[PDB]
């Protein structure tokens, strides 16, 4: 309490009722002339000061301030996720105590949890005399962490098989009754005076001062507190990863980047809609990374719902390319072989998945591009993307880029594969999502649809009839076909069928339209009249949209209310309009019904009576952004 | 899990009697285990007699034919260090004692009953080392130089010397010259085991009545005086019972024998069974499981609660710490269980509150005892089970005249004259509130010169923490009103008051008692439901856009009922930690998130009533502009 | 009595809330997801889109007078109940178990 240190570099006094010794020390900095008056082992210790305050950010006085340009570098493998650089150390042999605790915490991080613990308690078996101290109070801490953390895991594990029974006892018999809250009282007397800073990791909850700054922030709110908050993360984050801590992986810290990311993700958007009047917030590359790992799929979901990551912007795209392709390539070597550490599975997946499903906004390269399509395609596991799901996170990854024809070959392969796999009578096609393979094929459509698929053609060249899934499956996809082989799949041609026309056959065809199913729908409603007097909305609408041709719909008022709202707008009573009956409905046919002006008016009146009357927000939002 | 029960239930009075004292003991934390050789030489360490044969081999060549004596185990050694020298006896010594044994599961055992010192007379790494395997430093003190440089208060006194400083005779009692001449060698070892000793109840584990060490001792405390000291425990596990006339005699000596063979069955070479078995008899003591008696359920609540009796108001989660970790204290009234390997003695208090012909069948000053923890659990709020749960109809009564506002009243109590010492507190604590910090200091000073020796400790813990408090509030109030006087004379009073060690000296009885009452003398405390409201605003701020118009339970209320536990816990037990920011940036972020996160759920459309204590909680911990960005978002 | 988990969703106007149905649509043990994908590319005119399970899809012709529906957890036939929803709602399938929301 001789100073307050605050975190742009600049240092002011508080309670320094003394010489002034830190003013003293930046003018040994600048002054050249000073430092030649000192004596020759104080000018060595005036050196290792020099690169002491240098290394961890703090350059100056509060009087003289400038330039206070603050940049975060981690030069730590395991932030970055470089994991083979990090095997590569491992298995490399160390010559310092130190190599090996930097060494113990990297197997920490790759799911190898038992040889971490055997080499923290090396460390302390082999450091114990002094060193500097620092090297067997940390790894005692990281050996606790380490076994609250195999402790924690195999509770929920078993209630698929992480550790043996053996180590189990081992660590329980050893790990018994550690209290952690007597080890910094029973260090020693240099330990516990040149190290009472190093004592809050012996302490469970420690990270909670800087959660009540955000509230802060979330509070009643030129310069902020926000960009303050930010290098406090980089502080405290900077500050486990590189002296190699295990409290990394707990779910304080988790919490901890979690709601501090939240509120200046929600900060920076309430400071952008601050607009009510007068017609940043970059985020860099350990952004992209801290969203990628510190979240779930469903945080960055609500990210995106409500505050809006349109305005956001993204720089260093390089390298975050980089981190993407190396999760690409991490699972592609990882699900190429039998390769599964259980435990670094399930924290790998929950980075691999978070950042593709971020990894929308950013822009890549093609070859970049062809990577992470091809792992998310082919070589990533399943029970965690299903094949809707895959086409949630590849939709992202083709919705705001411009497709170069070597995704549609990559997709084209998964299609060939699919096929390939139909084969077998026994096939399920999970993706409980309801969106399935038939929308990869719209999807080339939707970029190239003069897209013709050589093995595919092939394959429907070699469909008699044995194969029924492969031929119902390959009929759902059906525009990517040669017409020889289009018309060998079209050997089965449809039944009288009328929404099963639909459902049934899920690729459009209103294209190809028989004279005979307007014939078919006046059969149809005829027996829905004669049986009246004793699906719909989908042929109404196709009449109301005049993609079909028949004035028989005309004789046909009063079936259904809706069938009566798009064949005569105008005669129809909108006084018996249900209003429920707008949420189900599209943007092109809501945002062709505001064409239609006897229905727009009308409409308008009720939505402003449901609008007015109610709470409803469904209804605000289709009277504001596709009505008026 | 059962013979165990059998056994407590066979036990005479007299072995009950030294279990409870040993429970009793190590509940206070004073229990120093006194081990010996027997507790390290089922770890298969090499025992001293092995050591005297291969002496014996490189001595007389031949070996031994029949018996060794006492003196032959210091004797022959001593021979060999005369004729062989220093370093040939040091290669045996490290030969024998250059050993990577494993840790028994007594050491665990002995580990178990949280000792304040452990003394020993081995000469091994086996329990020291087990305590690094544990987190529980004991400064492990070998030599006279180690005395001098302890580093904590928990010790590991190993008082013949240890091989961990080299597998030398120089570091190690040994020979028979070395036991002899051992006071003018070791001469502050011995001082600090005497002292320990006097200061402490000793238990002796390990050790025969023959061996030197123990007999030592029993010279040793016949030199004391009658009534000083403590007679310490023995646990003897030999393969014959104990003699009656060993008994006598050495129960007369000063010891208190507590046999294991006479005990259980076992064989002439089962040692570890009776270790275990007399040793897990007092950890199974500590584990409650032997109270089965109604009258023992009531005595041992009413152990743990009569202390909270002076208290006004006791939140839920602290007395979730008053049973310590034996249950999970919900905010409603409904308590579950977690981890109580016990008879379940709060669902037995509880089938004495319905059952009318059970509480007929205790005793008579139990069943009073009985009444005052029914008020106890009347009052406090917790009601059931939540087995039987019903009618949860939550409602906070503050019974504080400082909450509700009334100034006038407050005034007509300080100047009426209070009989009662804690009527005094009631009384600092109101001017206090009135703006009246000077004669609120001063009638804290009062009380502490007052009521010290013993009226149960609260008030005169809590008055001394709220003379600091409002010392705080007066100082940080002249730095942006009072005499120039006062504020020289608290700076003189007040100039560097520790908060930090205030409970760490409060005596044995109110450290154990007021184990809940730590957090007062802490700056930050509410700080773990601000991390609870995080829940709140995360995803369950993420059903405002999808329209689901869902009626369940939520956290919501179970938040706002922890406003009204802690803001409830402050007022009523007449805390002057209310006026500081901590306290109002809590209500300020707490009802700003129920009232936007009411609102939330009012807008998932694609209750928060507002009760009187709700207008009174806006109106005074927001500022003006507060409500009115309450009014604006 | 089971009311503690009905959420009405609303967007789709749905009642989320784990029943399981035995239909004669003759099947056992049926359950229901809906999507809610109004950007949705060539998959009709409609935002959202049943995906009728029977443990596994039954690949569809669907009329359904519902014959038996039973809660998972207390077991509990909630037929009346479900028909009291469909007594209401005018949409198809009231009672659908999860909701994607695309």
């Amino acid at each position: 309490y001789d100073y307050h240190f605050e975190v742009n570099g600049t240092v002011v006094r508080h309670k320094n009722k003394g010489f002034g010794y830190m003013e003293r020390f930046f003018e040994l900095k600048e002054s050249c002339d000073e430092r030649s008056k000192l004596s020759k082992k104080q000018y060595e210790r005036f050196n290792a000061l020099f690169n002491f305050f240098e290394k961890n950010g703090v350059i100056c006085m509060a009087k003289d301030a400038g330039t206070l340009n603050t940049s975060i570098e981690i030069n730590s493998l395991a932030y970055h996720g470089k994991y083979d650089v990090m095997k590569k150390f491992i298995e490399e042999q160390s010559v310092s105590i130190e190599d090996d605790y930097k060494k113990a915490f990297f197997l920490a991080c790759l799911g190898r949890w038992e040889e971490s613990y055997d080499l923290y308690s090396n460390i302390i078996l082999n450091s114990i005399d002094e060193s500097n101290g620092c090297v067997y109070y940390l790894s005692q801490i990281n050996r606790y962490r380490i076994y609250q953390s195999i402790t924690q895991a195999v509770t929920q594990f078993n209630g698929y098989k992480p550790f043996t029974d053996e180590f189990l006892a081992r660590i329980e018999r050893e790990m018994t009754n550690f209290n952690i809250d007597d080890l910094f009282n029973g260090m020693p007397f240099e330990f516990q005076k040149k190290y009472k800073i190093l004592e809050f990791l012996s302490d469970n909850q420690f990270l909670y001062d800087d959660t009540v700054k955000l509230f802060e922030l979330t509070n009643k709110v030129g310069m902020s507190s926000d960009i303050v908050v930010l290098l406090r993360l980089y502080d405290n984050l900077r500050f486990l990863y590189e002296n190699c801590l295990w409290s990394v992986s707990f779910h304080e810290f988790h919490q901890y980047i979690r709601n501090s990311m939240s509120l200046l993700i929600e900060k920076a958007e309430y400071e952008r809609t601050r607009d009510i009047d007068e017609l940043g917030f970059f985020m860099e590359y350990y952004d992209f990374v801290n969203i990628s790992r510190h979240f779930k799929i469903d945080d960055i979901k609500n990210l995106e719902r409500s505050c809006s990551i349109d305005k956001i912007r993204f720089g260093e795209q390089e390298k975050i390319e980089e981190y993407l392709v190396g999760i690409a390539e991490e699972i592609t070597k990882q699900f190429s072989a039998n390769g599964m550490n259980v435990v670094f599975y399930t924290q790998f997946i929950s980075e691999a998945k978070a950042a593709l499903y971020f990894a929308k906004y950013v822009k890549l390269s093609e070859e970049g591009l062809g990577k992470i399509v091809k792992a998310l395609l082919f070589y990533f596991p399943e029970r965690d993307l299903d094949i809707g799901k895959r086409y949630v996170w590849l939709e992202r990854l083709t919705k705001c880029n411009e497709l170069p024809k070597s995704i549609i070959s990559i997709i084209d392969d998964f299609l060939v594969l699919q096929a390939e796999k139909h084969i077998d009578q026994n096939y399920s096609e999970v993706s409980s999502n309801g969106l399935y393979s038939r929308d990869y094929g719209a999807l080339i459509k939707h970029f190239e649809k003069n897209f013709i698929s050589k093995r595919l053609s092939e394959i429907t060249l070699c469909l008699t009839q044995d194969k029924q899934k492969q031929i119902d499956f390959l009929f759902k996809l059906l525009p990517l076909l040669s017409t020889n082989a289009k018309s060998h799949l079209l050997s089965f041609k449809s039944v009288e069928n009328i929404n099963d026309l639909m459902n049934g056959i899920r690729i459009g065809l209103i294209d190809e339209f028989t004279p005979e199913h307007e014939e078919l729908i006046i059969e149809y409603l005829e027996t829905r009249k004669v049986n009246y007097i004793v699906y719909m909305s989908t042929f109404g609408i196709w009449y109301f949209l005049e993609e079909i041709n028949n004035s028989k719909m005309e004789e046909f008022i009063g079936m259904d209310d809706q069938y009566d709202f798009f064949v005569d707008p105008e005669n129809f009573d909108y006084k018996k309009f249900i209003p429920s009956w707008l949420k189900n409905y599209n943007d092109k046919l809501l945002g062709k019904i505001a064409g239609n002006k006897h229905m727009k008016h009308h409409v308008i009146e009720v939505l402003k009576e449901r609008v007015k009357n109610s709470n409803d927000k469904r209804y605000l939002e289709i009277l504001m952004n596709y009505f008026i | 899990g059962e013979k165990l029960k059998e056994v407590f239930l066979m036990l005479d009075n007299n072995v009950v009697e030294c279990i409870k004292e040993i429970t009793e003991s190590s509940r206070n934390g004073k229990l120093v285990f006194f081990v010996g050789a027997g507790v390290s030489t089922l770890s298969d360490y090499p025992q001293w007699w092995r050591l005297v044969d291969k002496y014996h081999e490189e001595l007389y060549g031949s070996p031994k034919k029949g018996n060794y004596s006492s003196d032959e185990y210091l004797r022959i050694p001593q021979i060999f260090y005369n004729v062989k020298g220093e370093m040939a006896f040091d290669g045996i010594l490290k030969d024998f004692f250059q050993v990577d044994k494993p840790t028994n599961p007594i050491h665990d055992k002995i580990l178990a009953m949280n000792p304040a010192h452990v003394i020993t007379t081995n000469y091994d790494n086996l329990i020291d080392t087990a305590c690094w395997k544990r987190g529980k430093y004991f400064s492990v003190i070998s030599a006279e130089e180690d005395v001098a440089n302890a580093t904590s208060s928990r010790y590991l006194l190993k008082v013949h010397g240890d091989f961990r400083k080299g597998f030398k005779g120089e570091n190690v009692v040994l020979k028979e010259d070395d036991y002899l001449n051992y006071d003018q060698n070791y001469p502050l070892i011995s001082n600090l085991m005497k002292t320990i000793i006097a200061t402490h109840t000793i238990v002796f584990i390990g050790y025969g009545l023959g061996d030197y060490n123990i007999n030592m001792l029993l010279n040793w405390v016949r030199k004391l005086q009658k009534d000083s000291f403590h007679k310490p425990f023995f646990i003897r596990t030999d393969p014959s019972p104990i003699e009656n006339e060993t008994l006598i005699y050495y129960e007369n000596k000063g010891l208190r024998i507590i046999d294991a063979a006479s005990l259980i069955d076992s064989n002439e070479y089962d040692y570890l069974e009776r270790y275990s078995a007399v040793m897990d008899l007092l950890i199974e003591s500590q584990e409650n499981k032997f109270i089965t008696k109604d009258d023992e359920v009531i005595d041992y609540i009413y152990g743990k609660i009569s202390p909270l009796f002076a208290l006004q108001y006791i939140r839920k989660i602290d007395l979730k710490h008053v049973f310590e970790y034996d249950y999970h204290f919900e905010v409603n009234g409904t308590v579950v269980r977690h981890k109580n390997k016990g008879f379940g003695y709060m669902e037995r208090f509880f089938e004495l509150k319905e059952s009318c012909d059970e509480r007929s069948k205790l005793s008579k000053k139990q069943y009073e005892r009985f009444n005052a923890l029914f008020n106890f659990f009347e009052k406090n709020g917790v009601i059931c089970m939540a087995k039987d749960a019903g009618t949860l109809n939550t409602s906070i009564e503050i019974n504080s005249l400082a909450y509700h506002g009334k100034y006038d009243v407050m005034k007509k109590f300080i100047e009426e004259q209070s009989v009662s010492i804690e009527d005094d507190y009631k009384k600092a604590f109101f001017l206090a509130c009135l703006g009246r910090w000077e004669e609120s200091y001063d009638l804290y000073s009062n009380i502490i010169l007052n009521s010290i020796d013993e009226s149960n400790g609260c008030v005169y813990y809590l008055s001394q923490i709220n003379r600091y408090r409002i010392y705080q509030s007066i100082t940080q109030a002249v730095t942006q009103p009072f005499t120039d006087e006062f504020l020289a004379r608290i700076e003189r009073e007040m100039t560097n008051f520790n908060i930090d060690d205030l409970f760490n000296g409060m005596p044995f009885e109110f450290q154990k008692k007021y184990k809940i009452l730590e957090f007062l003398s802490d700056n930050q405390f509410l700080y773990d439901d601000t991390v609870k409201l995080f829940e709140l605003t995360n995803k369950v701020r993420s059903e405002m856009s999808e329209g689901s118009y869902s009626f369940g339970m939520s956290s919501d209320i179970v938040v706002l009922l922890r406003l009204y536990d802690n803001l409830r816990f402050l007022y009523e037990n007449c805390l002057w930690s209310v006026s500081f920011h901590e306290f109002h940036q809590y209500i300020r972020n707490s009802m700003s998130l129920l009232i936007e996160k009411a609102e939330y759920e009012r807008t998932r459309d694609i209750g928060f009533f507002m009760e009187y204590y709700d207008f009174v909680n806006i109106s005074r911990h927001f500022k003006i502009d507060d409500i009115k960005n309450l009014e604006r978002s | 009595g089971a009311t503690h988990d009905l959420v009405y969703h609303s967007k789709i106007n749905t009642f989320v809330w784990d029943v399981e149905f035995d239909i004669v649509l003759e099947l056992n043990k049926c359950y229901f997801v809906k999507c809610f994908n109004p950007y949705r590319i060539n998959g009709d005119f409609a935002v959202s889109s049943i995906d009728i399970f029977s443990e596994g899809k039954r690949l569809l012709e669907f009329n359904f007078k519902i014959t038996k529906a039973v809660h998972v957890a207390t077991s509990k036939d909630v037929t009346e109940i479900v028909l009291h929803l469909s007594e209401r709602i005018s949409s198809p399938f009231p009672i659908v178990k999860e909701v994607v929301y695309l």
